[PDB]
Order: C-alpha cells, then structure tokens, then sequence
C-alpha cells in the first residue's frame, strides 16, 4: 500500500479508520507533529516520530475525534473509528500552505530573476530547496485554452511563492502550437515547459511547471 | 521656502483667478529597450521593456470654462 | 476523570 | 470538512453547538486568544493550541455562554448548547477589517538591470552622475530602417558605460512604425526612445538615447 | 447579534436586562472601565476584561442599580433587571465626551491646518489617532439646505477637536449643486466631502466629515 | 459558590 | 436619562429624594467633594468616585440632612427623604459663577504664512527687520487691469524674501473694483493693498505693496 | 499561423485620487483672522495596474 | 450587612 | 559588465 | 447658475 492521503485545509475534519491492535501513523509532508490530543483514556499510546510523524495506539472501541498541532502553525482534525486489522499510515496534505517566516529570509535576500530560475531548476532538477514544503495542488490555476484537460502532480510551497505542476493533454488530436503567454492567469508569476516543445502533438502527455504567489485571491 | 507651485488660472457668483477646485498632473514615464545579456552563472536573459515613472505629477489649478 | 482530554506536547 | 467561519462585530454573539464528548476548538486567524471565560463548572479543560486557538472539552448539559478575547483587544461572545457528537471546529472572523496593510513590493530587479535604467532616468532629465564628463558621439551606434537621418547631438562618457543622443530626421510620407530592437548594432546594451513612439507620422524629429558599453571596443 | 449600543450621558439611567445564568459584558469604546459597583450581595462576580470592559455575574433576581466608572474620568448607571437567558454584551457610547488632557498635548504641539488635514485623512483612511476616542454623533451638527436629510453614521472626539460623518441624502430629484460652506454652522471647523462631487445626482447616499470644536455650545 | 464563573489568561 | 441638575447658593438647600435600597450618586462637575456629612446613623457607605462625586447608600426612614463640601470651598447642604426605587443621581451646579476664565486661541498658523505677515507688517509700519539694506524694485511685478500705471518708489531685498512698493495711478473714470488676486504675476509670494480697496474711483493714487521670492529667478 | 514571442502590455498607470478639505475663518494664537480657504491632500497616490490580460 | 456596597477599585 | 552576448537574430504575429 |  502506499499511504493514503488525507489533504484538508487548517480546520479539517476527516473520518478515518484506525486499529485499536497495531499502532497507526500519521505524517506531515513538510511539518513536524509536536502534538496530539484526544480525550482522556482513548488513545493508550503516544510517541513522536524523528522524521516528524507520530505513532499512536488506540484500546478503546468508540469513535473519537483527534487533533494534531504541527509545529510552524497548522491543527487539523480527525475522527478516527477503532477497527480490527493493520496499523494505518496516513499522509497529511496541506491544502492551505503554511506562513513560513525562516523561508522568507532566503527567498528576499537573492534577485527575482535569479529565484524564478532557481525554483525551476529544482522542481526540474527533483530537488526541493530547505525551506519549502509539500503542499495540495491547486485545482485550477492556469487557463485551459483549445479545449485542454490538465491533472495537477506534485505542489511545493513558500512563503510569498508557490511552485505547481501540470500535466496537459490535448485532446483534439490537430496540433496545437503551444506559447506559455496563454496559460497565464492572475497571479501566475512564471510558467515553463520541460521539454522545449513549441508545438504539441495530437496526443500529448506532457508537462508544465507554474510559479504563482502564495496567498494571491 | 514654500513652493508656490500654481502659476494661478490663465484668463456667490465671485471669479477670482485663483482658489478653483485643485487638480493633480500625469506622472511621466518613459520605456527602455534592454538588449540580451548573458548572467554570470550563465543564465540568458532575453528581458522585456521596462516603463517607469521619470517625472512626477504635481498640483495644478485647471482653468475655468 | 470528568472532560479531561490527553494533551501531551512533545520536545 | 472545513472549518465553520462566522463573522462578528466586537461584543458580537453567536449561537453555535458545541460537543460534551469531544474536545471542541476555537481559532481566530491572525489572532491569538489570550483568555476564555465560561458559567462555573461548564467547561472541562481549556488549553492553547499552536498558533493561537483554543481546545476545550464540556462535560455540561446546558446552553452556555463563552467569551472569549483575543490579543488585539477583540471580544467575542459564543452561546453553546452541548451535543453529542464531533468535535467542532469553529473560525473565527472579525466583521469590520481594522487596518488595511500597504502591499510591500519584495522583488528586486539585477544590477545591471538597475544600472542601465538609472542612468537611462539622469540622461532623460540631464543631471550628471559623478564620473560623466562628456564626449563627442558616434555615428556608429544607429540602423536606419530608412527614411531616417541622424544627427549627435550630447554625450556622456563615464568609468563603465557611454550614452549618447541622435536626432533621426523625419521620414518621408509613409507613417513609420517604430520598433526599439529595429535600431539595434552590436555594442549596444539599451536602447529607448523619447516620447512614445507609436509610428512618428509624415515626420517627425524625435531624439533617441543610445546605451554602449565603455572602453570595450 | 452585535453588541447593542446604550449612548448615556454622564448622569445616565438606562434600565436594561441582564441574565442570572450566564456572565455579562459591558464595554466603553474609548475607554477602560475601572469599577462597577452595586448594592451588598448582588453582583456575584466581577472582572476587568484586558480589552478595557469588565464581565459580570449576577445571582439574585430583584432589579438593581449598577454604577460603572470609567479610568478617564465617567461614570454611568444602569439599573439591571435579571432574566433567564444569555450574557449581554452592551456597548456604551458616551454622548457627552470626555476630557482627554494627555491628547491635547498632540493636538496643540502641531499646526492648525497639518492637525485638520490629519483628522480628516484618518476619519477617510479608516485609521483612527491613538488619543480620540468613540463618541454619540451629534444629532445636528450642520446646517441643512434644499431639504435635505442627514443620517449619522460615526463621530470621534479629542480635547479641542471633534470629528464626524454624516449620509445625506438628496430628496428633491432635480440636481443641486454642492458647496462646503453650505454646510456651514457657529462652530462647524472644517468640511470635507469624501468623493469630490461638486454636484449631487437626484438620488444621493453620499458622505460629509465635519470637525467642529468640543464645548462648542 | 452560584454565579462565580472561571476564566484561564494564556501566557 | 440625565442626571437631575440644581442649581444653588452656597449653602444652598434642596430638598431631593433619594433611595434605601441602591446606591446615589451626587457630583459637582468641575469639582471634587472633599467632605461629606450626614446625621449620625443615616448614612450606611461613602466612597469617592472617579473625578470627584460622592457614592452613598442610606438604610435610613427618616429625611435627613446632608452637608457636602467641594475643594474649591464651596458648601451645599441636600435635605434627603429616602424612597423605595432606582439609585438617584444628581448633578450640583452653582448658581453664580465665581471666575471667568479668558478665552485660549491655541490655533498657530503655518511657519510660511506668517512669515510673510511679518514682513508684510514691517513693510507697512517701515521698520526694517535685519538682513533688509534696500533695493531698487523692478518693473516685473505689476500686471494691470487697465487704466493703471505704475511707478516704483520703495523697495528692501533680505536673506530669503523680497519686497516692493509701487504707486499705481488713478484709474481713468469707471469705477474699478480692486481685486488683489488681479495683479498676479508668476513668481509673487503675496500682494496686499494698502486702505481698503473697495473699488478705486474714477481716480485715485493707492500704494501697493508686493511680495516676491529672493535669489530665485 | 504560428507565432511565436512574448506578449506586450501597457504600462497603465492609475490616476491620483485628491481630496480637498473646506476650512472655515479662524484667528490664530497672534490675533491674526483668517477667512475660509481650503486644502488639497493626495489620499492614494498612482501606481501601476498590473494587467487583466497579458495576450 | 446593612447598607454596604460592593465597590471593587480595579487596577 | 554582462557579456551581451547575442548580436541579435539578423534579418500576436509580431516579428 | 452654478457658482463654485
């Protein structure tokens, strides 16, 4: 199994199973659980992950409801239903992007030129600078012109920049010339095609890597 | 001292020149054409015309129709 | 134990 | 699920259930809650999430009133009738935005960016910067698309780069269109023209500031 | 519900409802309450919010009479009868407003015409002086011409200066034109209109601020 | 004891 | 309400009533009791209030006398019957003012403005300030409405500003109105017309004296 | 048909948005009068506008 | 307790 | 200063 | 008649 995903925004409120036998965990892609809170006499066992997760056994029976704080300012919360079977592995996404003060730091101290390059070189590159984080893909944040359908893949967030990835096919099968001047929106900073391309074939799996700004409508 | 910036409107019910409804002017601004150029981490940059504002606007009091 | 809810924050 | 999000006037009052099983939370974004108050014996336990917030459990059966304040003297009021059920997780709004911050522009253009530009800004207006004594111009520096004469009029010459000024003469009876890369030689950093091109008509005699580099050949 | 709002003058008798049940709130905009005392035996609880309010218990059931005092000098009464039901958050506007010795201080140490245009820039960019304070708009405050209504909205209070804002509306549906000193009253120390008008179309909501003098009267 | 109400201030 | 005002003498007598069971209140404004004093027995508790007032509560039956003296000496003296109902508050005025305060212009005009009222007041008494030797006025300044001519007589050059006389002639026989913002001319502080203007007549010779920067073209 | 550059826009720059205050008479701390006048005072100064449209 | 007020001077 | 490489190609639907 |  790969771990499921739960994605909810700073209030979320997500049902999900657990096992009252074998510890379950739950993992922040980019944060660091500093704690767990459940009613008094409901989760028997509590430990902190070093990559930054948390373990936790339940014994009791009841559904209940779980908060999480991580530790750069985030809470969500999960009703968890003890069932029997196999330890559970959630991965928890984002959805709202978190204030990243230490990352603002880096992100002014350099040109704007120079970061845009450097963003795009790691998301290309498949290496993530320090300070960013995993977060959900926007589901539309680029215009869809001649009649497009994109899949969003992978997200990264910083503070005031926010990195995406889109995968485009075309679908009328005719060719289509292809200028990043038309997937622009309000507040797309910077978009880039990892293949040179210029032109897109009739069926075309490829991608697209978009710069926006976090916190921009 | 002071600025004394209008030079007074060219030319119940009284029409003195100066003292009409104050109005502020359109800023100035002017484009330049960057050439491509080469960074020092090799990085090429094929920039776009930059419009900035050279002269400022200023208070001005229109002239009575 | 009447509305005591497990808060441990960890280091 | 997402957060409830209510908005209220200072002092405002709002009735929302709450759960007496369940830890319940209270969070006002971009505020801290510094105090809650609530009738004697209604409610359990309260304890400061990460990033402001409040987690509190009722044991009580009874509609109850809650005040709540927060660092930047907000007070808000909630009546709660206990439930069973989830915990609920409330946002908090304020009705009436208090401040309105100015937008603070982060980015920063390259060095050689800037230089092109602030010395494109002293020739336009005419003072000086140190190290610019003047020279004899050019004839060099401009193409002519056609119908176009040239004239040197001023030069600056400093420690690194060189400006110069040339009148093209008006061109003969078609309009012109005029393009800044369309007077481009080798040499040359920037390029701009004076007014606003958009065609010089019939005619028209309009001075152009040419950018070169200095003591390079 | 938002807080309602009790306007008494410095002697004021407001009789108003007050819970057994759950705790109260009474708060001055502008200023920190620093006692509220009642009969022997009556008020079971009192505390002063750190917003500047104070929030209050009552057990008993007979109607009483309450006297609050505030730290810049005031004092209101109210008699409080108490009913089954939820806290009561009022709002007490002042209606005659207090002297504020320490913003005299800033309001004499500049110019006259710098201290308007500051007032009347603060009142339009929604950012109030530290030292004004809330206050009950005058219910006449400007002379009205061309039968003409005026609705009060908000007004604000120093030492020597006080500010308002007044809707008027325009009734006559003919097209008057719009002349500061129209509005003209023996005291009335500055007009401004907020859009700059010269003329008001035949339905008008618009808006004046007016600084006038404190003690005028 | 009736109408007393109890308050936490957050450090 | 509005606290119940009296006027009195010193040693004024009113007879008010006042309540058993909640608490009175009596203030002077603009003073504070500095002394209170009842028959023995009648008066249960006496507290200070906040800017001045005296907080009292009587279990009394009897009407009785009450003796009250302020810090600026003066003494008054309430006959109070005690009645079942609301606390009372009164307001104690005076019935004839003891001093007059002088009127305070705290209103200061701009560093500008009034240096040109100096100078413009100088200028027309003829002392001169220091740094003012004398010059010979130009022909500059002057624009005419017609039927005017003008001739130089006076005229002092100083550190920072400049000013000159000119007579102008008798008009020929319409009357003409003066106006002082018709004789403007680019560069010209302020102009001021000695007497009264109010229409020169079909003759007149009438001194004006005009205000102009110095050192500046 | 195919074309293929960066796009263009115009810089658009707001206009000042002024705001003027009627002031009524007035003496001052030395005894001078001063008759109604008024004053003038920028309250959002002109800035770029950013594009709605890059194409 | 006859006549007596609650008066709490906060600070 | 930059290199200022490109001599510049020699020589919507704007060329 | 407007007189401003």
């Amino acid at each position: 199994q790969s771990p499921a995903t739960i994605s909810l925004p700073q209030g979320g409120q997500f049902r999900l199973s657990i096992s009252n036998t074998d510890p379950n965990m739950i993992f922040i892609p980019g944060d660091k659980v500093t704690a767990i809170t459940a009613p008094g006499g409901m989760l028997a066992d509590k430990r902190l992950t070093r990559a930054g997760g948390v373990l936790f056994t339940s014994v009791a029976t009841r559904t209940f409801t779980i908060f999480v704080e991580t530790a750069r300012g985030q809470t969500f919360s999960v009703v968890a239903t003890p069932v029997k079977g196999e330890g559970r592995v959630y991965r928890l996404m984002s959805a709202e992007p978190p204030s990243r003060p230490e990352t603002r730091k880096w992100e002014t101290a350099q040109a704007y030129e120079k970061l845009l390059i450097s963003l795009n070189r790691a998301v290309l590159t498949g290496d993530i600078p320090d300070g960013y984080g995993e977060v959900k893909p926007l589901s539309d944040g680029i215009r869809l012109p001649g009649g497009f359908s994109v899949t969003p893949l992978k997200a990264w967030a910083g503070d005031q920049l926010r990195a995406d990835r889109y995968e485009l096919r075309n679908a009328n099968t005719w060719g289509v010339a292809l200028r990043e001047q038309d997937f622009w929106k309000p507040g797309v900073r910077a978009v880039m095609f990892d293949n040179n391309a210029q032109t897109l074939m009739g069926g075309g799996r490829m991608t697209v890597t978009v710069i926006r700004g976090n916190g921009e409508g | 001292t002071v600025s004394t910036t209008p030079p007074v409107s060219a030319g119940v019910r009284c029409d003195n020149p100066g003292t009409v409804h104050p109005q502020r002017s359109r800023d100035q601004i002017a484009t330049v054409w960057i050439a491509p150029w080469v960074d020092s981490d090799n990085a090429f940059h094929q920039p776009g015309r930059v419009s900035f504002v050279v002269s400022p606007a200023d208070w001005v009091l229109p002239a009575r129709v | 134990r009447p509305g005591m809810m497990d808060s441990q924050e960890f280091s």
